[PDB]
């Protein structure tokens, strides 16, 4: 376990549930070795980058998040056991992976999170499948809120996403074609004819088409263009998960020795609590935007920090300092505005 | 009555809370006038009345149990505080636009008349306005008082086609002189934003969007000698307001000097077969107004720029000249209403009552003349603008405004006519009068059936 | 009673006059005889017509100078904007007091198409498939690293400050909540970014330079440049997909690496105490310099007569 790879559970028969997450894994089974690195069931709020997925180098203990991220510095400091018109192909992976974090997030987003009737019915029970029990009531809020800020420029709204029908399935299938029009022409099969991409792009593109394809949803249109529309696609995410993921990725390294178990490392009873209250905080009014600020910074150097940077310590000082002079001010306020003799008699004469 | 016999010592009751400083600087000088013994009941029991509703200026106390006990020659004089919190949250009917207004009152703190008002409104017209106040009687004067007030409301502009954001802090000082006059010396720094554009907007509020701040200090002058504000049926009303901004001191993003001047009246007339009081009466009003454009700094001449659609007066209305949109006189870029530089507004009606109805009625029958003028200032006076534009030198300015106030005189003024019922509520008066536009220039809007109008200032 | 009132109240008014006169300032602005785009610039650069330093007001205005159509700029700000976001266009007036509606972003190409001073099909031509990829890297790629440097670090403060909070008011009181406003809006979109955004800390969107990777976004425009490059190394001509002229691919790049060059490449004093290579620095770089003749080349094209380019 010289690296390990904090991810989303396992969801909808895949390793994942996150397009982010999925790639990450894809990426690391096919180029590591099957004990060089272990997979974590883990949330946003267990790491301190507070991003998933996250790659933590137990070599040089250092915090990695992003997908972009982790294959980078995986290719600048490789492991021991690591198995990764030239230009052109390595011009046209940095064009889709832009292009997928770009465009087919937001798709992905319509058809799982922004869909009230496909959040309410796959999405969130999946997302409490994977976690402890008081989470599923603050995190899966936060995940589809930002989800749900992806697609916003999309123009469609939950209605909109299933004769008011008659162009409201006009608008998916367009937004839809526009997408999955640019990724047919890649041919992420690696097989005769068309262009050629690397290997991370080709796990970022399974990352984002298989949640499209693979989940069992009540309003399934976005799997139903894929396969009516685009079967080329759909055959490369099917052969690539058969020999990538067989049986749903029970092989994997999982800490522990199980997907459930991998979580428990990080998932005791402090932890969890902790974690939940943090969440709780954010959300008081007037208060959180100034504590997940203070807490974010205070995640971002620690994540610097492992890095091998050096930064600037923070004034947590001071406002402690002030945080007190503000009590002792309130307090002597109370202290003598209340439990002082009236200003004025009930009997006043002058002589 | 003419029997000397001075008071000597008094006794108040409920003055829990009041410091007897408060009361030292308001019944030592009744004291005093004991000293004569000389027609002590005919000088110390009208000074003891005289001094009473001094008291009640404070609004600490409740003026609805304000009895006075009589004894031999001690004077008690009973009164009950109000409370010290009224969260008296309620909708407005006077100010019907008013809508709701969740006023909460932090009455008598530090034992002086001080209140801490954190008012809070939303209706229509206005998204919200959050006002906080803090108001405290100066040496113990309840006549002279000073306010401290930091506000933060989203103004709608429908005429204009745009909404004004308005955060900034005000420093007032209110004072009652012995006439009954009312001076007023506030010092304001708000943070103006237009925003919320309409896709009907003119280029013209286009062109003025965006953030400013003004610095300014206003004084304000009241003369109400009318018998009844919302039925003036006698007596008068002159108020002046005037304001310097961004000049000297003053920092800001706007250099004007605006000054508006108000004067109303009535004149009542009997029926000489009618007997007391007929009713009738023959008021009038006059409304002028100019802004001058100033530089930004001590000096007196320098470029200026023009003034901006935030403070360019507006005119036509129920409480402006009727007969009229809200907004409707003044130069007009396509359907928006843009403000004017310089105006002048008058007003000629008559009360009348309506019949088998007396007289004390609230109910008057009006037939009103209303008319009113409009113009903005231009450098077209000037020989060649400079190739630095929006910046007018102190004789471009000072000719522009020649101009501006010869283009008043000239020309029949936009003039309405029209008859109507008043309702005089003392909270508010309500008008609905039917009005006929009569002449106005092109681009202004006029309504020709009926118009609704309720506020306090009418024209 | 609706027909007997009608036959009446047409008769009133009596009198109608001329209209009055707009005020000084909506005359000196508002009036011209060419149509106005409204971009985010200085007073100076707006009297010479020079590229507006708003990567998004400077695509459009670029496109508009290679459809030929004679129209000048005039600084603005979002405010005033008919879609809530500068760039638009104000028609001409027709009369002192009237005007035509004001021409969205969007519509800019269709306006310079009735106005001919033809045929623009290459400036909204839809782009391949693959091409539709490559533009994810301006759009998304490019400018995240544009906002994340130019509102986020501290080292571009003065640029910032100089460029969009100085000019809206002298306030040192509204300033500073401008530049507050202006730094939380950049953060929220840099977020929205899985190049390097993309945390997770509660129910509404991280609106701070913490809650966003710098090392993430800059890699990814480092990547992008060198993509671009590639991209544009394959065709034959001077300009993106062999084109004999610029279209909108071109203006899209050109909205980006001009300023970058212009603004944000600082001195390599700098850049060495730092460790990181500025953005201008990066377009020069970029493949065998093919970005910078691209800059170099597309301004010769939309503004001839300039010759102050260099930075
Ligand atoms: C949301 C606010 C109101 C906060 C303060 C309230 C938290 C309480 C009510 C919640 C938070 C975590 C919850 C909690 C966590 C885990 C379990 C284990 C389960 O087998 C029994 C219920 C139990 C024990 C529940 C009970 C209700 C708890 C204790
Ligand atoms: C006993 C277990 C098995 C389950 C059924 C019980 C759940 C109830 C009793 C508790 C457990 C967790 C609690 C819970 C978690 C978090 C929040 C977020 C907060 O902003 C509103 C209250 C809310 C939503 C509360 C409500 C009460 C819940 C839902
Ligand atoms: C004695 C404890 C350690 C045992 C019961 C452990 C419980 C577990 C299930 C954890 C999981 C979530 C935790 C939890 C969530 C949130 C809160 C709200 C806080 O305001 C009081 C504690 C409380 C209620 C804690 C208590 C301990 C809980 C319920
Ligand atoms: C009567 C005494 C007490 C003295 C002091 C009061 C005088 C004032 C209140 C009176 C005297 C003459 C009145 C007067 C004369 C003529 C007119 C013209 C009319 O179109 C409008 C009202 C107006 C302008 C009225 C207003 C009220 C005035 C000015
Ligand atoms: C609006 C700007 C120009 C500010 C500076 C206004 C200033 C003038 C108009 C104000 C400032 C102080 C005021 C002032 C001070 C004191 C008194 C004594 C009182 O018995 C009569 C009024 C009088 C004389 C008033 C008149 C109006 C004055 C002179
Ligand atoms: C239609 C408008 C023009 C009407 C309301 C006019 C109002 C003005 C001109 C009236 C209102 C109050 C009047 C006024 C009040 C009191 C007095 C005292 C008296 O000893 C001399 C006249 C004088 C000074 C008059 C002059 C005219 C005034 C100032
Ligand atoms: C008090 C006695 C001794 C004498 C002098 C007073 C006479 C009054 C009735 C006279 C004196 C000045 C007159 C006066 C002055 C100016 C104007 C302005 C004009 O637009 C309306 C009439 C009005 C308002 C008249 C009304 C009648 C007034 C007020
Ligand atoms: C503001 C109030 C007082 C209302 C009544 C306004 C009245 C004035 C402005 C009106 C009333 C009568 C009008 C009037 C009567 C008759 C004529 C003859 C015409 O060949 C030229 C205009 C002229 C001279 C106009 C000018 C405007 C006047 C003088
Ligand atoms: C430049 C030279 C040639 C001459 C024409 C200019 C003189 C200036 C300095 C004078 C002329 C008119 C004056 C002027 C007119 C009117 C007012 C309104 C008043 O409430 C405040 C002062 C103010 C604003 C003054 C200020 C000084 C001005 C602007
Ligand atoms: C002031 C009261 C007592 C009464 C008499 C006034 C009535 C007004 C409304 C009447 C009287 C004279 C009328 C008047 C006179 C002359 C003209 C010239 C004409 O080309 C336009 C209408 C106009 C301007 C009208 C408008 C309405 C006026 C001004
Ligand atoms: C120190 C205490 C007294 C401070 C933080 C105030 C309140 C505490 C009790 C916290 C505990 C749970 C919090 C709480 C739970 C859930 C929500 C739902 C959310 O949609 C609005 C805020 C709201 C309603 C917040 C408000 C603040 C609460 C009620
Ligand atoms: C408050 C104001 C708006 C009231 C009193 C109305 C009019 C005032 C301004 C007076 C002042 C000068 C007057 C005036 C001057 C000269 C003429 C030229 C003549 O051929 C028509 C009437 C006309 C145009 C009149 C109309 C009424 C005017 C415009």
């Amino acid at each position: 376990g010289a690296v390990q790879l904090h991810v989303w559970g396992p969801a909808f028969g895949l390793p994942s549930i996150d397009a982010e997450c999925l790639a990450a894994i894809a990426y690391l089974a096919q180029t590591l070795g099957s004990a060089d690195y272990q997979l974590i069931q883990s949330s946003p709020s267990a790491v301190p980058t507070q991003h998933l997925p996250t790659l933590y180098d137990s070599r040089t203990s250092t915090w990695i998040g992003g997908f972009t991220s982790i294959t980078a510095h995986l290719h600048t400091h490789p492991p021991p056991t690591f198995q990764s018109t030239a230009a052109s192909a390595t011009a046209d992976g940095t064009a889709y992976t832009a292009f997928l974090s770009a465009h087919a997030a937001p798709l992905l987003a319509l058809s799982l999170y922004v869909s009230s009737a496909n959040y309410g019915a796959a999405t969130r029970p999946a997302y409490s499948a994977v976690l402890p029990l008081p989470l599923p009531w603050t995190e899966p809020p936060a995940v589809r809120a930002a989800m749900a800020r992806r697609a916003a420029h999309l123009g469609l709204s939950s209605l909109d996403a299933d004769t008011p029908e008659q162009k409201s399935r006009i608008r998916l299938e367009e937004a839809a074609r526009e997408v999955l029009d640019v990724l047919a022409e890649v041919d992420w099969a690696a097989g005769g004819g068309g262009r050629q991409v690397a290997a991370e792009v080709r796990c970022l593109a399974f990352g984002y088409l298989a949640l499209m394809l693979l989940p069992d949803v009540p309003r399934p249109w976005l799997r139903e263009i894929m396969e009516g529309r685009y079967p080329a696609l759909c055959t490369f995410v099917r052969d690539f998960r058969a020999r990538v993921f067989p049986q749903g990725g029970k092989l994997l390294p999982w800490a522990d020795g199980g997907a459930q178990a991998s979580a428990s490392a990080s998932a005791s009873a402090s932890a969890v609590a902790l974690r939940f209250v943090r969440a709780v905080m954010a959300e008081v009014p007037l208060v959180g935007e100034w504590w997940s600020r203070w807490w974010t910074a205070r995640k971002k150097r620690e994540v610097l920090a492992s890095k091998g940077a050096k930064p600037a310590p923070s004034n947590d000082l001071l406002l402690l300092l002030g945080a007190g002079l503000g009590l002792t001010v309130v307090g002597a306020g109370v202290f003598f505005y209340r439990g002082l003799p009236p200003f004025g008699e009930a009997v006043q004469v002058w002589r | 009555i003419l029997t000397p016999a001075s008071i000597s010592t008094l006794e108040v009751h409920g003055a829990t809370n009041t410091r007897r400083s408060l009361l030292d600087q308001i019944f030592k000088p009744v004291l005093e006038d004991t000293a004569a013994a000389g027609t002590t009941l005919g000088q110390v029991l009208d000074r003891v009345g005289a001094a009473t509703k001094k008291l009640a200026r404070f609004d600490i106390f409740k003026e609805e149990g304000f009895g006075v006990f009589l004894s031999e020659l001690d004077i008690s004089i009973r009164v009950k505080e109000k409370s010290r919190l009224v969260f008296s949250a309620g909708t407005d009917f006077g100010n019907a636009e008013g809508s709701a207004y969740t006023n909460a009152v932090v009455r008598n703190i530090f034992g002086g008349a001080e209140t801490l008002t954190v008012n809070a409104s939303t209706g229509t017209r206005t998204r919200s306005a959050y006002n906080a106040t803090f108001s405290t009687p100066i040496n113990g004067n309840p006549d002279l008082r000073l306010s401290v007030e930091a506000l933060r409301s989203a103004t709608q502009k429908p005429w204009a086609s745009h909404e004004e954001h308005l955060t900034g802090a005000n420093l007032r000082l209110a004072w009652l002189t012995e006439k009954g006059d009312t001076h007023a010396l506030a010092y304001s720094s708000v943070w103006r934003q237009l925003t919320g554009l309409a896709p009907t907007a003119s280029p013209t509020v286009r062109a003025d969007a965006g953030d400013s701040l003004k610095s300014s200090l206003t004084h304000t002058f009241t003369r109400d000698r009318r018998d009844n504000p919302m039925l003036p049926q006698s007596g008068y009303l002159f108020r002046s307001v005037s304001e310097l901004a961004g000049w000297g001191p003053l920092n800001g993003d706007v250099s004007f000097a605006k000054t508006e001047v108000e004067a109303s009246g009535a004149l009542p007339v009997a029926i000489p077969g009618l007997a007391g009081k007929s009713g009738v009466s023959v008021g009038g009003g006059l409304r002028l107004g100019v802004l001058y454009p100033l530089p930004l700094g001590y000096s007196l001449t320098g470029a200026a720029q023009p003034s901006r659609i935030n403070d360019r007066f507006q005119l036509g209305g129920p409480n402006d000249v009727r007969g009229f949109k809200i907004g409707g006189l003044g130069p007009h870029d396509g359907v928006d209403a843009v403000g004017g530089d310089v105006f002048a507004a008058g007003s000629v009606n008559a009360l009348l009552p309506l019949p088998r109805t007396g007289p004390d009625s609230p109910l008057r029958l009006q037939l009103y003349a209303n008319a009113g003028r409009l113009v903005a200032l231009n450098s077209k006076g000037t020989d060649k603008e400079g190739k630095e534009g929006l910046a007018m030198d102190s004789a471009a300015v000072f000719k522009g405004v020649k101009s501006a106030v010869g283009k008043l005189t000239n020309g029949i003024p936009s003039l309405a006519a029209g008859v109507g019922l008043v309702y005089a509520h003392p909270v508010a008066r309500f008008e609905l009068n039917f009005s006929l536009p009569l002449v106005l220039r092109r681009g202004e809007e006029g309504r020709k059936g009926l118009q609704v109008g309720v506020g306090i200032s009418f024209l | 009673i609706p027909r007997p009132l009608q036959r009446l109240f047409d008769y009133f008014p009596l009198r109608i006059y001329e209209p009055n006169e707009l005020p000084e300032r909506s005359q000196q602005l508002t009036s011209g005889d060419l149509p106005t785009l409204y971009v985010f610039s200085t007073d100076s650069d707006a009297r010479l017509g020079l590229p507006s330093f708003n990567p998004g007001c400077l695509k459009w205005q670029t496109l508009l100078r290679l459809a030929n159509l004679d129209f000048r700029i005039l600084p603005s700000t979002n405010h005033s904007s008919p879609t809530g976001s500068l760039p638009f266009l104000l028609p001409p007036r027709t009369s002192p007091t009237a005007s035509p509606a004001p021409i969205p972003a969007s519509g800019l190409l269709s306006f310079a198409r009735k106005n001919p001073w033809l045929d623009l099909g290459h400036l909204d031509a839809d782009l391949p498939p693959r091409a539709q990829a490559y533009l994810a890297l301006i759009t998304h790629s490019l400018r995240n690293a544009w906002l994340c440097a130019l509102y986020l670090d501290p080292t571009h403060d003065a640029l910032l400050r100089r460029l969009y909070v100085d000019p809206a008011s002298s306030s040192r009181a509204v300033r500073a909540a401008l530049l507050h406003q202006l730094r939380r809006a950049a953060a929220e979109q840099v977020a929205t970014a899985s190049s390097g955004g993309g945390k997770i800390v509660s129910l509404a969107p991280v609106d701070s330079a913490d809650g966003i990777d710098e090392e993430a976004v800059y890699r990814s425009a480092r990547d992008a440049l060198d993509a671009l490059a590639s991209l544009l190394r394959e065709s034959e001509t001077a300009w993106f997909f062999g084109t004999e002229r610029p279209g909108s691919f071109d203006a899209a790049l050109f909205s980006y690496t001009h300023l970058m060059v212009e603004y944000m490449s600082e001195e390599e004093d700098t850049e060495s105490a730092k460790g990181r290579v500025s953005l201008g620095r990066m377009v020069k770089e970029a493949g065998n310099g093919e970005l910078a003749e691209h800059r170099e080349r597309m301004l010769g094209v939309a503004w001839p007569e300039w010759d102050g380019y260099r930075r």
